[PDB]
């Protein structure tokens, strides 16, 4: 009956730390071959460069 | 020795300025560039490129 305002939010946060050690937690990003001896591009568990 | 140990020491500074975030939210563009998108990086960018 109350106004929207005062009616209850489900409400959750997401927490989330950054760049200390390769993770488990991200996304679906899929792996490929490697290759060497050719300056490329990479990402390596986020850690990204040429 | 001394012109060259002063060289030295003045390119390490130099160089070692790189890893210091200046207010920045990180110390890697490419980071940021990931992490972020234009409208709400820009700012980081021109911290870091005073």
């Amino acid at each position: 009956t109350n106004g929207v305002g005062y009616q209850p939010y489900r409400v959750v946060v997401l927490s989330f730390e950054l760049l200390h050690a390769p993770a488990t937690v991200c996304g679906p990003k899929k792996s490929t071959n490697l290759v060497k001896n050719k300056c490329v591009n990479f990402n390596f568990n986020g850690l990204t460069g040429t | 020795q001394d012109v060259v140990n002063q060289n030295a020491q003045a390119l390490n500074t130099l160089v070692k300025q790189l890893s210091s975030n200046f207010g920045a939210i990180s110390s890697v563009l490419n980071d940021i560039l990931s992490r972020l998108d234009p409208p709400e990086a820009e700012v980081q960018i021109d911290r870091l490129i005073t």
